[PDB]
């Protein structure tokens, strides 16, 4: 019988291809479209993942829906980030192995403070030297940290779901460092990360509310993104959703 | 959410 995070590791969707014609030149516009096209597929993939977690089967369907919805866009910023540490160390953004975004290509004055956002990401798992487990451990974590106010339908399970991953980023941090009374610090390290993870991520969310609402910048959204930020936009704005802090700040 | 709950019951 072998352990959950190699099951965890073997259900890891492999890196989406863009397929992004850089033949045609550059534009913010084009930029941002290709980007939503991307993270519509890979959404996609992430309620494929969500559904072979251990455990997350277990909750109603409205809260599987709920947690897909609050927090996709972390989700996605964490994989994101992760791409771009083990591609370039963090000094480029790779979306796709054929969208990989430059300093020089950042350089475009409505992509330049998003990409900066992003790049702050991916510049917390070089300061931490996070291990692969430990990515994906915290991932999942991901998926259960941001809730309704009025809380889940299931909410036990949820909290028994919580400890099993907690105790799952413990086993990463071992295999990682081996048995140091040290390891302490590490998973005091790796949560706080995961708190300062809501922040972040509300840049880039502001930024998608934005170009979603305001079609004036001509964005295109698929309908597997669409449905999602349409649906949570009026809850983010209703300043209905609660973010669960490990540390409180 | 038609999309998201296809996407949940699939398979
Ligand atoms: C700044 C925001 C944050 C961006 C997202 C950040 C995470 C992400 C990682 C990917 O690997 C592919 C797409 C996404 C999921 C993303 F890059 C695109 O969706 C475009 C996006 C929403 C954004 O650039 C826009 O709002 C552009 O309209």
């Amino acid at each position: 019988a072998p352990t959950l995070i190699s099951l965890l590791e073997v259900i890891e969707p492999e890196v989406l291809y863009s397929g992004y014609d850089s033949t045609l030149p550059d534009t913010s516009t084009r930029l941002m479209s290709t980007l939503n096209r991307l993270g519509g597929r890979q959404v996609v993939s992430a309620v494929k993942w969500a559904k072979a977690l251990p455990g997350f089967r277990n909750l109603h369907l409205d809260d599987q829906m709920t947690l897909l919805q609050y927090s996709w866009m972390s989700l996605m910023a964490f994989s994101l980030g992760w791409r771009s540490y083990k591609q370039s160390n963090g000094n480029m953004l790779c979306f796709a192995p054929d969208l990989v975004i430059n300093e020089e290509r950042m350089q475009l004055p409505y992509m330049y403070d998003q990409c900066q956002q992003m790049l702050k990401i991916s510049s917390e798992f070089v300061r931490l030297q996070v291990s692969y487990d430990e990515y994906l451990c915290m991932k999942v974590l991901l998926l259960l940290s941001t809730v309704p106010k009025d809380g889940l339908k299931s909410q036990a399970v949820f909290d028994e779901i919580r400890m099993t991953y907690i105790k799952e980023l413990g086993k990463a941090i071992v295999k990682r460092e081996g048995n140091s009374s040290q390891n302490w610090q590490r998973f005091y390290q790796l949560t706080k990360l995961l708190d300062s993870m809501h922040e972040m991520v509300g840049g880039l969310l502001q930024f998608c509310f934005y170009t979603f609402v305001n079609k004036s910048l001509s964005v295109e959204f698929p309908e597997m993104l669409a449905e999602i930020i349409s649906n949570q936009l009026p809850k983010f704005k209703a300043g209905s959703v609660k973010p669960l802090l490990f540390h409180q700040k | 959410n038609a999309l998201l709950r296809y996407l949940l019951d699939k398979d």
